[PDB]
């Protein structure tokens, strides 16, 4: 029973529930845990900077930010191509030229997309967040080769990632102590509000309908009794015996 | 008792009036449930909303 | 009588809509599992609709598809709700016709005068798996591609003119854009063909009238459709309605496979492979002979089994009440055809061969048996005074 | 389909004389009685497979399991 | 009131969308220009006289 | 004769418009 | 994919392919063996097609 | 250009003139929108 | 007559302008549309105004749609109808 | 069409609009004469869109 | 949609017993003309307007361009 | 590959093709190289 993994367990998600919404303090947070201890490596390529306005942030936060980094442009009149700082519609940089380059710089693995990295495995929150957690010891008479890690939630064992959730690798703005667990919660509720921006409408959407739709449930049957009351209630005379 | 002969007799002779009063109470109710799912909305979870975080203008 | 218009319902302008669906006459004891067809064509025009409007943001190629669907998902005003009814009525309406092939197969509807209508389904059938397993393809993720590579290489066990079937199909020498091209461009198509048999099937009951659940003469006491049909279909409908919304927007991605939101890649292969969870028995079935040629002709003696049942020259009575060995025979059946389902996605090896290769057995000797109650049925009328 | 004669006679009382919900939970107990008597051989019949193929491989996994272990 | 959402939602989902609406407003730059005549520039989707 | 039906198609035209200002509901008008 | 099956060598998940090493099949529906296409050697390290 | 001239005819109507030009064109000029939306009506029409 | 047309002049009936790629910079200096909507085009263009330009299609169509509802012309076929059938004609011509 | 018309101006041939130099509608069906927007002198010679 | 009572008498000859072809070039001239002089007026009615505005066009845009020159 | 059968033969547009040098994806470094051209490359681009 190897290269499947082993079994995460179920943790209690605040999004979790029928009625339950996000926790925006806790999307700042791993946004932040994000763009300082991850985009190094992965890229979401799917997430826009406008995104967050009125999600995490104010839009003049995500001005400012946007304003931050340097982007690419089309060309100038002269024919020739420039740098110039993003804007609120430009989308989350990337930290590899291209694919080839990315499995050249990691020793051959591919670090992959994280827009949809919650939906795409099974059972995706809790198995990220054990996962980035839940780095531990070989166990007796397995042996890891040189330049891989070895964790019991990949199928195999043998991954290609190291540890980074180290505690205090990352200041937080509100006064939180940056334990390993804090910040492996932040980044899931981040990287599940990425996944499913449209959790809350839908939720909501779909009780007031449900509500609405088992009444006219109960107005469907009685319109049916009544209708039918004539025939299943009649006498009929038939002058026959056997 | 009476309530329901009373209002018949005053809703019910024609037609027109019965669709006008089908399509203004369908109005009247959606908003009256929306209100109402709107306040489960708010009461169930506290301090999670967007304006509830502290540092929300505190980046510059 | 015919000198001067008494009512427009009679009028040459609705003389049809009236004969067909106001006033004709249906046996009284009609239960509920006589609402599936109309709840069918429900479904069949909830997908002809939401596909119509999900076609005006996708853009079918290798470059842009699985960023067409991002953007329609995550962009548009209100556009998750369009994808999600779309990808659940998919199931939604697969379901609703295996529970109507079952109820025709309780009562003995297929047989005479009934078959024309049988064979006719049948057709829809097979229009219904074709439109369903082209379109999962177009999104373009791992089970996408993977799914077609296998399935339409299954094509190649024929003799010498196999491999020249499976170069034309695939546009190449394998899956690429021209399969999705080509595929998008059938799955637009299919749908309206599959009205018009529907259309077909449904003059054809008509022409006769209904079964009941006593499978008796039953022209001697009838009604109308409306409204004693109708409110019932309504009933039926409000029921459906609150199903197919749980599913819509309480739990919208568990009918699915996760792989399919990864980007196709024809180096990785994913370690599980299987289809959409409505194909599951064929795939059973299919995988049960260790041998190709012997794969893709165990599909066809299936379908060949299935047209073949109403023309046995049978049994004198239809309602599966008055005939005890025919219904414990159709819940064994039931059963086996649920177990096959299950058998269908786990991995090919012990003791899954074993468990695979057992029920199509029993699938195949379903319809071996089922004339040799009829036969040994010709007598009781003689013995049993 | 058409013109079987019959000979019959019927009466009927109008739909707004008679009390139409009553009527469903009137027995309960007894219609469910009734009903499981009638259907637990087909319950039976549909319901036995299932559940001894899930035992068997049930055990021929957790057996095969236990015996690959060192 | 169903039929009315069923109705709505479909007739906006054919609106202008999130991506559009994000690049509606900007400025850019021109270059010089004979006195009465007129070279044409660019903007977001709309050209200058 | 006229003064009924006349006045059942004003009422209908009533209805027409509530009808109207349900489906769009323009706080600008 | 590789070190799967009965037999040590590759595996197909497809359809229950089990292959040894060598990669011809023993057990299954193959009926053929994995099909060698032309390729050569050049001096120590260089296997072109 | 005809698809500009023809669509953009439209605004002509009195006040929910612009309104109904700029749900047609589904942004604010012809582009992809646009192409991708006459595409599907194309396909589905001669059923019809 | 169809394969007359693919075969041996495929391109007779049709704009040279749709062999350049789509520019929304560049205007082309004489803008129309295919062969068979220009009636309708030059009808619209007629009117020195937008609200009667669009709105004098309306016409073309009520009357097109409500010819069949006169009721007192007897005779049918325009062989024993001399005025109508001269009047069949210069319609045609005025149509061309 | 800057260059075409009655009034050396910016003629619209897709329907015949003959605006003038000045930009107002002389000759046309056209309701609106041509949007003025917001621009400013920065020293003489650049002005923003 | 229904029939009327006729009382007529036909005779007829079956097909392979009469000569096909020669039929059509039989007379054709007399043909041609009887068709030119039935048709006359309608043949000017459609012809004369399409002439006359081509002719007025021709004039009056060949005098306005060499009434433009210098 | 278009000029064979109707200009030239085949190794003339061969060495021709070769003649010229056009760019590739990337390595398994991650450069964009160059390597001359072949039978089912376009005629070349004079700017950018
Ligand atoms: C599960 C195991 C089977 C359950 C049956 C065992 C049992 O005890 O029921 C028998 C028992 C009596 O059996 P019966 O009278 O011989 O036969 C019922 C007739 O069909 C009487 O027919 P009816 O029209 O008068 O009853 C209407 C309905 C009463 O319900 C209503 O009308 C509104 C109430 C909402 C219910 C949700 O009750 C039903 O019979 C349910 C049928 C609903 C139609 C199903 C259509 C399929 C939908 C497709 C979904 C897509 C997949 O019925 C009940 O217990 C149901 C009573 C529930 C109380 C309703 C009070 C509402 C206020
Ligand atoms: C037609 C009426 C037949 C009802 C079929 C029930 C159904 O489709 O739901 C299974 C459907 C299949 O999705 P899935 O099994 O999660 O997908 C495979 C997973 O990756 C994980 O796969 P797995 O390890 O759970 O095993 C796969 C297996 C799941 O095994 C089960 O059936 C679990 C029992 C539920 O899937 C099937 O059994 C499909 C066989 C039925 C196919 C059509 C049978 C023809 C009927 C004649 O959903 C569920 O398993 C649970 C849904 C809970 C609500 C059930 C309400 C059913 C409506
Ligand atoms: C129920 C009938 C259909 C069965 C649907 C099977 C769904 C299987 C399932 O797993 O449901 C889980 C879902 C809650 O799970 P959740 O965390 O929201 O996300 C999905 C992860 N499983 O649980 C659900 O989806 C249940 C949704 C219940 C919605 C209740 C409606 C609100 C109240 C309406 C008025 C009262 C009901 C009257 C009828
Ligand atoms: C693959 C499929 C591709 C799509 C096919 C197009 C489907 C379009 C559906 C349109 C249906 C055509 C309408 C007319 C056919 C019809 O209704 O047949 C009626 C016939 C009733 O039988 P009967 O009453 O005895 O006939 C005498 C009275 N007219 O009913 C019958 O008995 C069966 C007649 C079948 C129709 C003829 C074929
Ligand atoms: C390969 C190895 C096979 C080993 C198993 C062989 C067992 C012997 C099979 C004999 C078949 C006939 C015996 C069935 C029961 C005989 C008793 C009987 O005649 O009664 C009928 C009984 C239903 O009982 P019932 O009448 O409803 O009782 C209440 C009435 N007041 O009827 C029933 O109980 C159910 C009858 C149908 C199910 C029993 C036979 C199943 C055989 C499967 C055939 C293949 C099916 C594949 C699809
Ligand atoms: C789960 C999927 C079920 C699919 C079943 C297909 C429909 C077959 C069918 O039509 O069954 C009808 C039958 C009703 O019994 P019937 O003889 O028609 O009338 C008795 C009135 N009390 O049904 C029955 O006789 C028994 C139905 C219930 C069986 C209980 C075990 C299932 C749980
Ligand atoms: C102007 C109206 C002119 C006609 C006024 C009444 C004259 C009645 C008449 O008989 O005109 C005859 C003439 C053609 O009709 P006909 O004499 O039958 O010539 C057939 C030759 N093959 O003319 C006609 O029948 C058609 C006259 C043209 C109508 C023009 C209306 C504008
Ligand atoms: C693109 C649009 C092109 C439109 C083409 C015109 C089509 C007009 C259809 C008119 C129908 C027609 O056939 O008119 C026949 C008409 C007289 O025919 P009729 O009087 O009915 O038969 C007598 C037999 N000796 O025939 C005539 O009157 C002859 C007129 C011919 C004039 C043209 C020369
Ligand atoms: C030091 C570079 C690096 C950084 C920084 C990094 N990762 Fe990884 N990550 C990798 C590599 C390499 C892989 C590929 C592992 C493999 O293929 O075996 C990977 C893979 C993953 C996977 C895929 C697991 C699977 O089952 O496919 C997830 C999820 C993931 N990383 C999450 C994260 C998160 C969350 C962070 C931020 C805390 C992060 N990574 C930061 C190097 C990195
Ligand atoms: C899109 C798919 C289908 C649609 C829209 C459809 C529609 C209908 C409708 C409306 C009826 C009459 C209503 C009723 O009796 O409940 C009916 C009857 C019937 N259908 Fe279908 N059906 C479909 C698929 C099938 C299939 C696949 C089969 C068989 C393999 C089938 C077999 C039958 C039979 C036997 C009847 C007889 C009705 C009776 O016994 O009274 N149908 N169908
Ligand atoms: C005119 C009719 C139809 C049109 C225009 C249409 C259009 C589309 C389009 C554009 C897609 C790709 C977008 C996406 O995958 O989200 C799609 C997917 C799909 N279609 Fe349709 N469709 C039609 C009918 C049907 C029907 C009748 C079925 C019946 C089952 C069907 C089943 C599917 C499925 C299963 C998918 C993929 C589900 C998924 O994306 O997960 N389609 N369709």
């Amino acid at each position: 029973e190897a290269e499947h993994g082993l079994a995460c367990p179920s943790y209690p998600w605040p999004h979790q529930g029928i009625l339950s919404s996000y926790d925006h303090a806790s999307i700042r947070r791993g946004h932040q845990v994000y763009t300082q201890v991850c985009a190094s490596c992965h890229s979401m390529s799917l997430i826009s900077y406008r995104d967050l306005v009125g999600v995490a942030y104010t839009e003049e936060e995500v001005k400012a930010m946007a304003a931050e980094i340097e982007v690419v442009d089309g060309p100038n009149d002269e024919g020739e191509m420039f740098t110039r700082p993003g804007k609120l519609s430009d989308r989350f940089p990337q930290p590899y030229a291209n694919e080839a380059a990315a499995r050249f710089a990691n020793g051959g693995a591919y670090p992959p997309d994280l827009s949809l990295i919650t939906k795409a495995p099974h059972n995706g929150q809790n198995y990220v967040f054990a996962l980035l957690t839940g780095y531990r010891d070989p166990p007796a008479g397995v042996s890891i080769r040189e330049g891989l890690h070895y964790n019991p939630y990949f199928p195999g064992g043998a991954i290609a990632m190291p540890k980074m959730l180290n505690d205090g690798a990352v200041e937080y703005e509100d006064g939180t102590p940056a334990t390993e667990s804090q910040m492996g919660k932040d980044v899931v509720s981040f990287l599940s509000w990425a996944a499913e921006p449209e959790m809350e409408e839908r939720k909501l959407m779909g009780f007031k309908w449900i509500f609405v739709l088992t009444l006219a449930l109960l107005q469907a049957g009685y319109y049916r009794r009544l209708r039918w009351s004539v025939l299943k209630s009649r006498k009929l005379v038939l002058d026959v015996v056997n | 008792g009476g309530i329901f002969e009373a209002l018949y007799k005053v809703l019910m002779r024609r037609n027109s009036v019965y669709v006008t009063f089908v399509i203004a109470g369908a109005f009247v109710g959606e908003r009256a449930v929306d209100y109402g799912v709107h306040k489960l909305w708010e009461h169930n979870n506290v301090g999670k909303r967007y304006e509830d975080i502290s540092v929300l203008g505190q980046r510059q | 009588m015919r000198n001067q218009r008494f009512s427009l319902l009679k009028q040459p302008i609705s003389s049809t809509l009236n004969q067909h669906l106001i006033d004709y006459p249906t046996p009284s004891n009609l239960s509920y599992w006589w609402g599936f067809g109309s709840l069918a064509g429900i479904c069949l025009v909830i997908q002809i609709v939401t596909g119509v409007f999900l076609a005006m943001h996708y853009t079918p190629h290798v470059d842009l598809a699985f960023n067409s669907v991002e953007h329609v998902m995550r962009d548009v005003e209100g556009g998750w709700l369009l994808r999600y009814m779309h990808a659940n009525g998919a199931s939604m309406f697969l379901i609703v016709v295996h529970l109507h092939i079952f109820r025709g197969l309780y009562h003995a509807s297929y047989s005479s005068p009934r078959e024309f209508v049988r064979c006719l389904g049948v057709v829809i059938f097979l229009l219904m798996i074709v439109t369903a397993f082209t379109g999962y393809v177009p999104p373009w993720g791992q089970m996408s591609f993977w799914g077609a590579t296998v399935i339409t290489s299954l094509a190649s066990a024929i003799p010498v003119v196999g491999d020249t079937i499976v170069t034309w199909l695939w546009g190449g020498f394998s899956v690429d854009n021209a399969t999705l091209n080509r595929f998008f461009s059938l799955h637009h198509l299919l749908p309206f063909i599959l009205v018009g048999a529907s259309l077909l099937h449904l003059a054809a009951l008509h022409q006769y009238g209904s079964n009941n659940p006593l499978g008796v003469h039953s022209e001697m006491d009838q009604i109308s459709f409306y409204p004693y049909f109708y409110v019932k279909d309504l009933v039926g409908w409000v029921a459906f309605a609150i199903f197919f919304s749980i599913w819509i927007f309480y739990a919208p991605n568990v009918l699915g496979h996760p792989d399919n939101y990864i980007p196709a890649n024809p180096m990785p292969t994913p370690p599980h492979i299987v289809p959409e969870w409505y194909f599951l028995p064929i795939h059973a079935i299919l995988r049960s002979i260790p041998d190709k040629s012997g794969g893709v002709a165990a599909i066809a003696p299936v379908f060949i089994c299935l047209l073949a049942l109403p023309f046995f020259k049978s049994m004198y009575v239809r309602s599966s009440s008055f005939r005890p060995i025919h219904q414990g025979i159709f819940w064994l059946l039931l059963a086996d055809r649920l177990l096959l389902g299950w058998i269908g996605c786990q991995p090919v090896e012990a003791p899954f061969v074993t468990i695979g290769q057992i029920p199509p057995l029993v699938f195949f000797l379903f319809f071996a048996i089922t004339p040799i109650p009829g036969r040994v049925g010709r007598g009781i009328p003689n013995s049993y005074t | 389909k058409g013109f079987v004669p019959m000979k019959a006679v019927t009466y009927g009382l109008s739909p707004f004389q008679q009390k139409i919900m009553p009527g469903l939970w009137k027995d309960l107990p007894t219609k469910i009685h009734h009903k499981v008597s009638e259907n637990w051989i087909s319950a039976t019949l549909l319901l036995g497979p299932l559940v001894g193929v899930y035992s068997y491989v049930q055990n021929y996994q957790e057996k095969e399991k236990l015996s690959h272990r060192y | 009131s169903l039929v009315r959402l069923l109705i709505l939602k479909f007739v906006l989902s054919m609106s202008a969308s999130k991506d559009v609406l994000a690049l509606a407003s900007l400025e850019v730059d021109l270059s010089s220009i004979e006195p009465g005549t007129t070279v044409t520039v660019k903007w977001r989707g709309k050209p200058v006289f | 004769i006229q003064p009924t039906d006349v006045k059942a198609a004003a009422m209908w035209g009533v209805a027409a418009a509530t009808g109207g200002l349900y489906l769009i509901q323009p706080w600008g008008w | 994919l590789p070190n799967a099956g009965d037999f040590g060598g590759w595996f197909c998940p497809c359809h229950g392919s089990h292959y040894d090493i060598s990669g011809r099949i023993r057990k299954g529906p193959a009926p053929y063996n994995l099909e060698v296409p032309t390729y050569t050697f050049l001096e120590e390290n260089k296997l072109l097609i």
